[PDB]
């Protein structure tokens, strides 16, 4: 039942997803050899060529996959009907949300390695700038795992980190269903998280320029700030060098 | 009604008693306080349920 | 041949379309009998989104529209379009329309449905609902006060039928979201302990609601406002006589006095006692009636 053509973006591009998201799910049911079959049954993995749309459809299933809740999980729960005020361990659904983002990850991966396709993942056009989709994976999941570890943050520090959310979120223009929340919107769409860092230091410097003499919190506010981005910066670099 | 013996009019008092009539009047039994049962259910349900519905289709419920 | 009931009568122009005519017919061949149906496109319809109910959502456009070609819909819900709506505001109409229907089962079917299987915006959907039901419980109360305090007052002495009819209408209104909100506290497995209890709360502000307006009801459909003891609406049931009773009781207490004295604690009626495990509370209610403040029988029904 193939497409003709493949050409830049069509159907037939929506028809290669729901192909690979078929075949990760059979891979979170565990079975490889389906999705080894549905793998055959658009793209011969004999073949070591460079398919850049194969490598597209790749990082687009990436994409889509680290910026929604997977299939079948607590976040469905409360979807389906559980949401009129929220019970008590929203915060518990978000993180066990984003455990399950890396849990759907690494089984991505895994099932690329094992159809072979992960092999295949050459390079993919971004900024302008040439980036192997195998590089843009381990990105994506170094984005989630900064994402997991941006939660813990929001927990711990929570007034700060909190303010710079709804300013990035002012800044990003994207809406909240009521479902969702805020952090966990932006949670959701790991790509643009960049936006905290420059909220953070415009009220850092919002603050300093008040802050007088005999303050601790003078100090304190730029430990903390410190702590945090020398923390994210340390987790990229232990899970790209640990997943090399 | 006692044990208190009536007159007899027939030897048809004393007649008829056997098991096979205990056993059919048993079933006879049986089979209608279960009919009788859901009859009644149904009727009481009837009931509350028309009660309950009042002028929604209904005239002269006064 | 048949057509179908209306939740008040007189029934609405859908009654007067031939759409209406659901009836089954014969035909005799000479090889047997053939049997078909007549306008069951509508109940096919909404059996099929019922049955769907799991993800009533994503086929409410097509199943509303399917509705309103049919006529199913009330003569109001035909000028707008599923095109033109959403399925959750299509819900949201429809959900009303099921509460003048008198029908709070298709609501409780229809979340019991959602419940399953994934659906994200059953969660707004129900939500929305609850602040509609909520809403329509203070409109419904607003009205229902309007109609009562003319009658409280006396001005009017015999309703219409028209008045009895909306006094129906909003009691089963009453009853139809007591089950509305008491199916949602019985599928909510997870919601804050405040808002279990406003729930709560709310809950048995329309049990305080429904019980009172059967009352009320009751009192005038026997006649008895303005007032029993009114011997110009008593023609049908006992009047009553307050001066007699509350002289009796009046008398009563005094004589209970004068035989306590001092070496008896028994100075005051059965009623007296209970109402003071309620406290003054019902006193200071009750604190406007003439021949007595707060001393049964109180004068105000």
């Amino acid at each position: 039942a193939v497409v003709k053509d493949s050409r830049p973006d069509q159907i037939a591009h929506d028809d290669k997803t729901k192909h690979l998201k078929a075949a990760f799910l059979r891979y979170c049911r565990k079975d490889i050899l389906g999705a080894q079959s549905m793998v055959d049954s658009l793209f011969s993995d004999s073949d070591m060529e460079p398919d850049d749309e194969l490598d597209l459809a790749v990082n687009q299933i990436s994409v889509d996959l680290i910026d929604d809740y997977p299939a079948s999980d607590p976040r469905w729960a409360e979807s389906v009907p559980e949401e009129a005020a929220g019970f008590s361990n929203t915060s518990l659904i978000l993180l066990h949300q984003l455990e399950d983002k890396m849990k759907a990850h690494s089984f991505f991966v895994d099932f690329l390695h094992q159809v072979g396709l992960f092999s295949r993942l050459s390079t993919c056009q971004t900024k302008g700038m040439l980036v192997a989709t195998r590089l843009l994976l381990s990105e994506h999941a170094e984005k989630l795992s900064a994402a997991i570890v941006l939660k813990n943050h929001h927990a711990k520090l929570p007034v700060l980190v909190n303010s710079a959310i709804q300013l990035a979120l002012d800044k990003r223009m994207c809406t909240v269903p009521q479902n969702l929340t805020a952090a966990d919107v932006y949670f959701r769409e790991v790509s643009q998280m960049e936006i905290i860092f420059e909220c953070l230091v415009d009220k850092e410097e919002a603050d300093l320029e008040s802050t007088s003499i005999d303050s601790v919190e003078w100090a304190n506010i730029v430990v903390n700030v410190n702590t945090i981005l020398k923390d994210m910066l340390h987790v990229a670099c232990q899970y790209r060098q640990s997943k090399n | 009604m006692e044990q208190s013996q009536h007159n007899v009019r027939l030897n048809l008092s004393t007649l008829y008693g056997s098991v096979t009539a205990s056993s059919v009047v048993c079933q006879a039994i049986y089979k209608i306080s279960a009919t009788r049962f859901l009859i009644c259910r149904d009727l009481l349900i009837l009931q509350h349920l028309l009660l309950r519905l009042g002028d929604m289709a209904l005239v002269g419920a006064g | 041949l048949s057509r179908g009931i209306p939740p008040s009568y007189p029934p609405p122009e859908q009654f007067y379309y031939p759409s209406t005519y659901n009836f089954d017919a014969t035909c005799l061949l000479n090889s047997g009998l053939i049997h078909f149906a007549c306008t069951g496109f509508q109940k096919e319809t909404l059996h099929f989104l019922k049955k769907s109910g799991s993800s009533l959502n994503e086929a409410i456009p097509d199943g509303y529209n399917r509705c309103l070609a049919a006529g199913l819909l009330a003569p109001k819900f035909t000028d707008v379009q599923a095109s033109s709506l959403s399925q959750e505001e299509q819900l949201q109409a429809i959900l009303a329309a099921a509460v003048e229907t008198s029908s709070l089962g298709l609501l409780t079917s229809c979340i019991k449905r959602w419940t399953a299987e994934e659906q994200p915006r059953s969660a707004a959907n129900l939500r929305f609902v609850l602040e509609w039901t909520w809403k329509k419980v203070t409109l419904t109360k607003q009205e229902f006060d309007r109609l009562c305090f003319r009658l409280f007052d006396g001005s009017c002495n015999f309703i219409d039928p028209h008045t009895l009819q909306s006094l129906q209408q909003c009691h089963l209104y009453f009853s139809n979201l007591t089950a509305v909100l008491n199916c949602f506290i019985a599928q909510a497995k997870e919601v804050t302990q405040q808002g279990a209890v406003d729930l709560t709360n709310k809950q048995s502000v329309t049990r305080l609601l429904t019980l009172y307006a059967s009352v009320v009801l009751w009192f005038c459909r026997s006649g008895m406002l303005p007032d029993s003891s009114d011997e110009t609406v008593q023609l049908t049931r006992p009047f009553y006589n307050y001066q007699v009773i509350q002289q009796y009781y009046s008398d009563q207490r005094k004589k209970l006095e004068r035989l306590a004295r001092g070496k008896w604690d028994t100075s005051s009626l059965m009623i007296d006692g209970l109402i003071n495990q309620f406290g003054d509370r019902i006193q200071q209610l009750w604190s406007r009636d003439d021949n007595g403040t707060g001393k049964y029988p109180p004068a105000n029904l």
